[PDB]
């Protein structure tokens, strides 16, 4: 075989659906939507080359390696039920194209060029099976769940948080007297807004300096360990480790970063240091909807989850499915099992396209936030179980009597339920009767409830299987 | 508006803001722990080790991070490996608190497969305690 | 009594949306393309767009009381209906600059786009334009030079710059690729490049490359006796490794690095940029991973914002398009964008997709680099479109040359030189570009070579990116 | 000495037996961090062996469970437990986790007991900038000893991680691994007196010494002669001990033997005959498998050694009584009989390998 | 299965988890010292020094690795060289304890050529301690 | 199964022949001389054990983990052909095992302790099966062969090295002076003795200096790349 000048199908090189998968390479699944007059086969195999080792001319450089051993190989495309024109191609990716430890380098290669592709419509990343000898080229969370629980001496039941409101406008020392008032009330944690950084009419280390002393008032008060999320995220680098260390030095349990907004190479060093101190490190999700809302076109959140378990973070925000931001059940039980466990099979009813082994890196704490109050609690203790995180903004900051108040019905319905869940009840047809029993003796939830009765979120879900 | 109380009003983790626990509920939980294949432990503390503190940071450079004196309490015997009878875990409580009359007594139960603990709650209070309050008194 | 705290949840209309709100030349704005769940009023969907994307959250809190609402909140101050659309909005929404942390794209990203595209009220949610007041501009470093800068470090004036991606993208050695670099530069083009997806993995370690292309590059430059640059990829996991990459090309003297700014991200780009002005290195930047979030036209962000936070981020050059290669990017559309990236003042125009007049305030312009599926046929088109002021790049279509590098280097060397001299003789290159392209082709064999293997290849597809 | 020679085609078979290093090149040495009488001085233990535990299982268990065994362990009586030898950073257990944990065990038994505790975290490490930030954060929790795998880490990383050691005040354990690749056999490689020499040069306040009745081997007379290497500023060369030149330390501190594997309460009469006071003896199996937990099984192993060592002071005479010391004290300890009735009939009796 | 308790069972280092020294086994210590050519010498301490504790730290940066205060105790008259008399040592044990009845007392011994002590015991403690117990009451 | 005290065979819970192992499992090839009355099933057993996760007795603390997951396990047992009692004890030692990236980690493990055991005569590690997902998380080497050869521009012959002789006992100058006069004449390569660090005939920093004058002297007279 010569060098031939000129353009040749991508499919000639790059589709091989004889192809047997080796245990080490990296597979994607890829919902597809070719142009009019493309092959589905040709469009999988431009995907597969334009996010490997090929290019749209054939290049002489070829024949001094091996293309057999580089090339990403779309081996598989599935017909979409209910769709004439979408497609899931499958896609291996050999572990010799990826840079160890580096989650930019796999979106990199994966996700880079080929979605702009004028030969395509739309394309959608559905799931990634990162294989063990890739998992183990990662330092992956600071802590994980177990390490969490130690630390804290927190067992038997769901954390509860709370982001300050509003979200930006309050000056530091308003902010720690927020956090004071919630922590004191049976939060474990608060947190910075995620748009909580350092702005004019409050500056970081000011604001972390007030939360430290309402973290260890309210620790002293309770009895309970305390913790506040502050937030890491920053312009630069150099600012976001200033933050670290600034909490580190007071002692503090938690930081958080934004790590889409912040990007992998921060978060990844973020979590390095955090593993290094021992700081947990909370991960917000912000601008991840921007990604991952769409059916046809983007990143589905799992890849998102997986992708940040890699890079590094002790909790993640998995959505609340009955709260005011769309995540639908089966969905979310789906990557929740993906973010948390150490072994899941494949289960498309949950969007698990493909087996994933996690070889013992460890779990990210699921967090539940967004537009839930105290009605919701049955349903958040059925979905998510004992190992996630509640957060309660404006469900805390809302109550009536105010925070200490609200932090009380929040911590009082937590523990009802789950009380009601070990005495065998059935939280999803008793839950309204486990909350109403607890209002008989607890006015602070009594009065949480009457305010917030009438209100749910029940939308048309886009994010569907 | 009802005013959560800063004084004396100290908590104890998982079900302290519930109203005490009855044998009855406490018995449920055991069977709880039995009934998942748990392994049930009790553990103990006098009062001065009862709550988390900071004594020990005085050593410490700037590594206190997640830090606290007062999180391990002292184990009563062994955890119950192979307990599969909730009257075996209900007379060690019995047996432990009659020979700590004066400790903070928490039953806990660990899972081997997670490895960690997975449930607990507080059994006993000495009764010299006046830093809690009753479920009716916690705001005034 | 005057306005107490009353627990509960109401509209946020009641409180974002401000209709009669007029806009100060401080606050940032937005263009959001919105499609509100049915029985969800515009107004509502608008102000909770505003909303949640500011101050507020889905309940009543205390805390408004302690401070004041009115200097804070996020307005949407305009809804417009789209033409030939049952159910979209552009809602228009005002930011005070109080909102923002100074210097930080990463905070400014946060508010806007944080959380607002995943509520159940609306469908689909589009950011198509920021407005960047002065005052915010300001508080950016920037790009480490811009467009004067790096003709006037380079030395070089008067036409497009040329580039080039070594191919295959992965699987080359280090000494193969200093090689195939060595082969290009000497030919005729300005630069080479890694791949994106280029960093450090087992058959290539990241410093055993820098150091054979280095070679490449100062061969290629004694022996042609002009400027070459390669731009070295210092995109990588953690930020250590970025700078330890940033670092060795200091050392080695070399021009130019590279970085994925939305994979690698703002935060690490930003720090990045602010080393490369400190040292004098210039940064690429590549856009992978942008048609991810702005290829459709009713969810995402289009690229003219991605842009404009690139520019305020930190890079001399990023990735634009071509227009006619095998990447998607409508000519109207991409006109917009990038005057956006090099112009100091650009004014409403919504035939460009240009929704705000920008006022870059002296912040230096970033070269927009033309690369992906284009080749010698292309140039008139690519000339004509974008001006002196673009690097434009030929991997494939350079390494794809049936006599190697340095032939297909000379053959678009070639096609722009000519390209360039037709332009300034007054020939109109949309109409004459193959009859310019012909006569070069008289006298250099090895553009007569690239025009035959490529004659007949072209890309063009329904354009899904529409205004 | 022995780098190259051992591979020549012209011998079947080599063992270096001993090295004379003489007080011009012993002098040349930093030496080891502290040496028994600061170790002593420090702690302020005196007048009997101290007493250690390995935690187990070897591996497998979580940070926060290892400082549970560690506090119930040295909460009553041991003065010491430690990281198994191949316990690093792994993914059931991450160092720091540990070292965090521990340090609450440490400090928690402390003041329960009134006694000075310890716990040898390792620093054990792929590197030596991984080797040091392990030390650094034992240092900054300011807790009172490290240890190291000086022939598995080598000993260029030991020598730093001693000098490191002196120069903060931390104690340096040296766990042994791979020892018995290099010096089991009698007619081919190096004898542990070497090794052990090899270890004083480059620095450790501990090294293992075998227990001559445990799990390992190690023959009486030949652990008597390599201890006396290690203690002892001058040793002069007996045959019979396998000492085969008259050793001068010049005043270089001397390294406190180490008694751990496969012992028990009923071990105890013959580790004090065989050590005397200055060794710290390990039981790990023999205090984490102790029938009523860890720390009974540590005040089984300190009423033993306590019981031990009164009747020698009092002129009895272990060899012989030993038996009978141990079944006195069972009488007022119940924590020690129930340890007595578990091992009663467990010994280690082979045949011997490395003999003189 | 009896539980060591963690309530008050203070520990003194060498021969405190024995039964209380009678005379007799004094005696025979004294002796051990003697016939070694050891030297002795007796300490003490009042209660709130006698305990290892950390309150110095405070004045230290991140250097108290094997620092403690209540290490050293407070010298009776001077270690007892040349003496060869187990009686004269008893004897100074009994004015010792005469002139300080309510502290803590330890007899130690000296080796001058190691220059280490190399025995001690506690010999006295004051009959207001209650932060220890009897042999039989050490667990449950 | 509660805990019971005291001491059981490690054949019990260490000899697993039916075991499947596992593509991630490190395994390990024990050349095994049991003691007389020790089963070679006990011995490689016990081996399996005392690299992993067991000891002399049972311990109370292995309930609160899983056993099953982290011990290391006997799987296999080879007669050797020739001896009456030498036998190959195949161990397989879960990837959870080991610290990422340290080889230190992996000896200590697999050879720390079981060459001691008394209950053996001899005892020798043979062979190890590194398995890819253990492989990955090491850096490796700086270089390798292909870099090698592409930095030094030298290829279709082996390369030519020396050590310079005697092993100790010459000047800095004098060992810069022998290594120009080998390279010169067509070696790629001289070298230190393995013996030759840093000496009161030789200290290190004047050889470097006096070797690094040789290396380019004859780099510049030969026209080819030089080491030393
Ligand atoms: O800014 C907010 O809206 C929140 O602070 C919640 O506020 P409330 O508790 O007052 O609703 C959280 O950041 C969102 O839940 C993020 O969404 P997600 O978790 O889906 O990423
Ligand atoms: O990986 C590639 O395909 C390229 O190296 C071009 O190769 P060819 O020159 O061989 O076509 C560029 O990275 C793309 O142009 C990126 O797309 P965009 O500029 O649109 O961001
Ligand atoms: O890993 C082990 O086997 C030990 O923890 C002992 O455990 P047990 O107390 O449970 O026996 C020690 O490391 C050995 O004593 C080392 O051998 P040596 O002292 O000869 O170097
Ligand atoms: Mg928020
Ligand atoms: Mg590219
Ligand atoms: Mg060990
Ligand atoms: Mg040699």
């Amino acid at each position: 075989a010569g060098f031939k000048a000129g353009v040749k199908d991508y499919r000639l090189t790059y589709y091989t659906p004889d192809y047997v998968v080796r245990d080490t390479d990296i597979l994607a699944a890829f919902r597809m939507t070719p142009q009019p007059g493309v092959p589905p086969e040709e469009c999988g195999a431009a995907v597969a080359a334009e996010s490997s080792t090929g290019t749209w001319t054939t290049v002489w450089t070829d024949g001094l390696t091996s293309l057999d051993r580089y090339k990403g190989r779309c081996y598989d495309i599935e017909p979409v039920p209910g769709e004439d024109n979408q497609y899931i191609a499958y896609v291996a990716y050999p572990i010799d194209l990826f840079e160890e430890g580096s989650v930019t380098n796999m979106f990199t290669s994966i996700v880079g060029n080929v979605f702009g592709f004028k030969a395509l419509r739309a394309l959608r990343l559905e799931d990634l099976r990162i294989p063990p000898a890739y998992v183990k080229t990662f330092v992956g969370p600071p802590h994980g769940i177990q390490v969490e629980r130690d630390k804290l001496n927190k067992y038997g039941r769901g954390l509860l948080g709370c982001t300050i409101k509003p979200k930006l406008g309050l000056s530091a020392k308003n902010y720690g007297r927020a956090v004071y008032e919630c922590l004191r009330g049976g939060l474990d944690f608060t947190k910075d807004d995620e748009n909580v950084n350092s702005q004019p009419f409050m500056r970081w280390r000011d604001r972390f300096l007030f939360v430290t002393e309402a973290i260890y008032k309210a620790q002293a008060e309770t009895g309970e360990v305390k913790g506040h999320y502050l937030n890491a995220t920053a312009g630069t680098c150099e600012e976001m480790m200033k933050r670290a260390v600034c909490a580190k030095e007071l002692g503090v349990p938690i930081i958080m970063h934004d790590y889409l907004t912040g990007g992998f190479t921060a978060n990844t060093s973020l979590a390095i240091y955090c593993r290094d101190n021992g700081l947990f490190l909370h991960i917000h999700r912000a601008m991840h909807a921007v990604i991952d809302r769409q059916r046809n076109h983007g990143i589905h959140f799992r890849v998102l989850a997986k992708a940040l378990r890699m890079s590094g973070g002790d909790h993640l925000h998995s959505g609340t499915v009955v709260g005011k931001l769309e995540g639908e059940r089966e969905v979310t039980l789906g990557f929740v099992d993906l973010m948390r466990d150490d072994y899941v099979e494949k289960d498309r009813s949950r969007g698990i396209y493909f087996t994933q082994d996690w070889c013992s890196m460890p779990g990210v704490m699921p967090v539940a936030s967004g537009g839930i109050h105290v009605w919701h609690m049955p349903a958040l203790v059925e979905i998510f179980g004992d190992d996630a995180c509640l957060q309660f903004g404006g469900g805390t900051l809302g109550h009536p009597w105010g925070n200490a108040p609200g932090a009380a019905a929040n911590r009082v319905a937590l523990e009802a339920c789950t009380q009601a869940r070990n005495e065998g009840r059935d939280l999803a047809r008793e839950g309204g009767d486990v909350i109403r029993s607890a209002c008989k003796w607890s006015p602070e939830l009594a009065a949480a409830c009457e305010v917030w009765k009438e209100i749910k979120f029940e939308f048309d879900t886009i994010d569907k299987l | 508006m009802m005013v959560w109380t800063p004084v004396n009003n100290k908590m104890f983790e998982t079900f302290s803001y519930l109203p005490p626990l009855t044998d009855e509920q406490i018995a449920a939980q055991v069977d709880y722990i039995v009934a998942n294949g748990w392994i049930p432990c009790l553990e103990f503390a006098e009062a001065d080790k009862a709550y988390v503190s900071n004594e020990s940071a005085i050593r410490f450079g700037s590594v206190s991070c997640l830090y606290y004196d007062n999180r391990y309490w002292t184990m009563w015997k062994l955890p119950m490996f192979g307990c599969r009878d909730p009257m075996q875990v209900l007379r060690e409580i019995v047996a432990c608190t009659k020979a700590f009359p004066d400790a903070y007594v928490r039953l806990v139960a660990f899972d081997n497969q997670k490895q960690v603990q997975i449930m607990g709650f507080l059994v006993q209070r000495p009764k010299s305690a006046r830093d809690w309050q009753p479920a009716n008194k916690r705001s005034v």
